[PDB]
């Protein structure tokens, strides 16, 4: 049983940039017959069936553009993209068929580098209506930045809160290739009213200082 | 310079399995869509290699295998596989690019009161290598005494004829087989796709 | 299609020896095997020997072990039999068939129906 | 085109039930195909299930699928099948059924894939999130504790793309889901234009619309 592990998980590369993934296999995967490679290059969008781009290492599939490439040869491989581009943003799949059973790498994201930008920080206090479920949302959102590394801490009351909080994160926006995350604090009507004043504090790359956004209950 | 597939597939004549013949396709052009987009074939199983991408792909050499075998045997006729047919007769490396494509031929193969004219070796002492021809007749030592040229109790003739007749249950019924296998040596790739 | 025709049928007398031949004409490729039959007159046509044309492996009937020998010539495809201690109950009209049928045991071919068949060859066997 | 697969509607079903879902091939050349099923569960990767050869049916499985699937195909129809016995929750992923003409070879055909997920529906609750001031303000709504996905969210039907998002849904502790749609506005509009959102959830059936404005 062959079994294939791709380096690096993720990538990041500028537009125009060359990105490049390894794709090293457990056994060499080389037919004698033809002197080729059985190992092959998928590419999936979220929302989309996987693409096959490479096969035979180094072959290109129909309707792939020039810029993807693929080789190696044993047990090492490697597809390189030059001039990276918006609609090459993906997770790239290397795959044997030298046997079965046929085996995957644990595949690969590529998305924009950019110019760090700031995130703009707005919270939103709980619904009323949601009041009357019982229940009690507060969210965070830093809205358009990059890059994506960025830590959301709660402060319910003037004290540092833990794991009652989920974040979300938009994938990359095609055209400003930026991010937005959501930390959502979720707690009980009961406990809601039991603490005052509700702050959101955030630590980012492209923030000098933290900037905190606070309300207090019902004000 | 059109390859000359149909003078493998629509052969009139095909060989008994045990003395398969061997084509050598070089110097032409293969449009491989006239087979795999036939409705002719019952059997199409191709290994390490995809009928649709040979269109724009040059080998040094292909080799077409032809011979007749029963229906129940045609899935021998694949790397792995052991039986009378595998074994002793036409033997595939585990490794094997190519295809194995075969159909029914009872329309031609087969008479009423049985076409006995198809034979496939019955005894041999070891196994094929892959891709062997054995077209040895030997007496076969089937029991503890040496046979000597003599048939006898336990010292039988090797090879049997198939009895074809048109009412045979398909798994006895005639079926033509050809396989495929490519070759891409250092040395000019003469056999290619129309593109 | 094949062609059989048989000779060497004659007067012998009983303690003699007598060979037939049967020579094969057309598409002789494709002989497996030939067989010697006789029909003695009013009675069933009875299987006396077979040889397998490959190695000339040979099959006989009980009633003619120890005494008849069938042998052939391949590249004159001529099958003989020789017919040695003729007895009088060896009085009969023998024939040659030829099958391109091959069966890995060789006594079935004293049980199977044959392709081509000869004219017969009539030999009569004298007293004493 | 030479060949495309077609595959079953997206299943809705509960631990316990079984499922066999399709992939018929459409297309002159069928006989020479395999199709092989890959199984890839929300944010994971893909899985190779099994292959089979519809000519004869010879399947094969990965060792993590021999005995908890099986894989039958229906060559009379260019059809190939995968059943469960017993659905799992283990069990909710997108299956896709993939076609290479030949074994050892690369798979050049991907259907859209079908969706199945193990556990009973349960529709959306929508809460919005009010703006308060200054240059241009957010807004949005809160679409909490729902099963499964998807959930849709427009803004005035559509008459709002200029600066949405609408987040990824995160399964809470609840084994529900929930997420957020915000969307920037300039202050100027918040006290002229209403902003409504239009959330559709299909596995329950509910469509809800509640608008947004700023409280006292």
């Amino acid at each position: 049983d062959i079994q294939l592990t791709q380096s690096p998980d993720s990538l990041a590369v500028s537009l125009g940039e060359r990105a490049t993934i390894n794709c090293k296999s457990s056994q060499s995967v080389l037919y004698s017959s033809i002197n080729k490679n059985y190992l092959a290059w998928y590419q999936q969008k979220p929302g989309q069936p996987p693409k096959l781009l490479i096969y035979w290492a180094s072959t290109r599939e129909s309707g792939v553009p020039d810029r993807f490439s693929g080789s190696g040869s044993g047990t090492d491989f490697t597809l390189t993209i030059s001039s990276l581009q918006a609609e090459d943003v993906a997770v790239y799949y290397c795959q044997q068929y030298y046997s079965t059973p046929y085996t995957f790498g644990q595949g690969t994201k590529v998305e924009i580098k950019r110019t760090v930008a700031a995130p703009s920080v707005f919270i939103f206090p709980p619904s009323d209506e949601q009041l009357k479920s019982g229940t009690a949302s507060v969210v965070c959102l830093l809205n358009n930045f990059y890059p994506r590394e960025a830590k959301v801490q709660w402060k319910v009351d003037n004290a540092l809160q833990s794991g009652n909080s989920q974040e979300s994160v938009t994938e990359q926006d095609s055209k400003d290739s930026t991010y937005s995350l959501s930390s959502t604090l979720t707690l009980s009507k009961a406990d809601y009213e039991k603490h005052k004043v509700y702050a959101c504090e955030v630590t980012h790359q492209g923030l000098s200082s933290p900037v905190t956004k606070s309300f207090n209950r019902g004000e | 310079n059109l390859c000359p597939f149909g003078e493998v597939f629509n052969a009139t004549r095909f060989a008994s399995v045990y003395a398969w013949n061997r084509k050598r396709i070089s110097n032409c052009v293969a449009d491989y869509s006239v087979l795999y987009n036939s409705a002719s074939f019952s059997t199409f199983k191709c290994y390490g290699v995809s009928p649709t991408k040979l269109n724009d792909l040059c080998f040094t050499n292909v080799y077409a295998d032809s011979f007749v075998i029963r229906g129940d045997e045609v899935r021998q006729i694949a790397p792995g596989q052991t039986g009378k047919i595998a074994d002793y007769n036409y033997k595939l490396p585990d490794d094997f690019t190519g295809c194995v494509i075969a159909w029914n031929s009872n329309n031609l193969d087969s008479k009423v009161g049985g076409n006995y004219n198809y034979l496939y070796r019955l005894f041999r002492k070891s196994n094929l290598k892959p891709f062997e021809r054995d077209i040895s007749t030997e007496i076969y030592q089937a029991g503890s005494t040496p046979c000597n040229g003599v048939e006898g109790f336990n010292c039988y003739f090797p090879l049997q004829s198939y009895g074809f007749q048109p009412t045979n249950g398909v798994g006895y019924q005639p079926y033509r087989v050809v396989v495929l296998s490519f070759e891409l040596l250092h040395a000019p790739a003469t056999v290619c796709g129309p593109k | 299609q094949v062609q059989l025709v048989e000779s060497g049928g004659g007067l012998m007398q009983a303690g003699g020896s007598l060979r037939l031949s049967c020579a094969v004409s057309g598409r002789t490729f494709s002989t497996a095997a030939m067989g010697w039959f006789r029909q003695a007159p009013g009675k069933e046509r009875e299987f006396v020997a077979a040889i397998r044309w490959s190695g000339g492996s040979a099959y006989y009937a009980d009633s003619v072990k120890g005494r008849f020998t069938i042998s052939r010539d391949k590249a004159k495809n001529t099958v003989y039999l020789q017919m040695n201690s003729l007895k009088y109950e060896d009085t009969a009209v023998y024939y040659c068939a030829q099958t391109h049928y091959v069966s890995y045991l060789l006594s079935d071919y004293a049980t199977w129906p044959y392709d081509y068949w000869g004219q017969g060859t009539q030999v009569t066997v004298s007293s004493k | 085109t030479q060949m495309q697969l077609v595959q079953s509607g997206t299943e809705v079903k509960k631990p316990g039930e079984s499922l066999k879902i399709s992939c018929k091939g459409s297309g002159y050349g069928f006989i020479t195909y395999w199709i092989g099923w890959v199984r890839q569960m929300p944010g994971k990767g893909l899985e190779w299930m099994g292959i089979i050869y519809p000519g004869d049916s010879e399947t094969r499985y990965s060792p993590s699928f021999q005995g908890q699937v099986t894989i039958s195909a229906d060559k009379s129809i260019n059809t190939a099948y995968l059943q469960w016995s017993s659905l799992k929750a283990s069990d909710t992923a997108i299956y896709y059924c993939a076609g290479g003409s030949g074994i050892s070879t690369p798979m050049d055909v991907w259907g859209q894939g079908t969706t199945v997920t193990v556990a009973s529906t349960k529709g959306p609750s929508v809460f919005p999130l009010a703006p308060s001031s200054g240059g241009t303000a957010a807004l949005g709504c809160l679409v909490k504790d729902y099963f499964p996905e998807p959930v849709t969210v427009s803004w005035n039907s559509g008459a709002l793309t200029s600066g949405v998002h609408t987040f990824p849904a995160v399964l809470q502790s609840s084994g529900l889901y929930s997420l957020s749609s915000v969307v920037t506005v300039p202050s100027s509009s918040l006290g002229t234009q209403t902003y409504i959102c239009n959330v559709n959830h299909k596995p329950s059936n509910t469509k809800v619309d509640k608008k947004v404005e700023p409280k006292s």
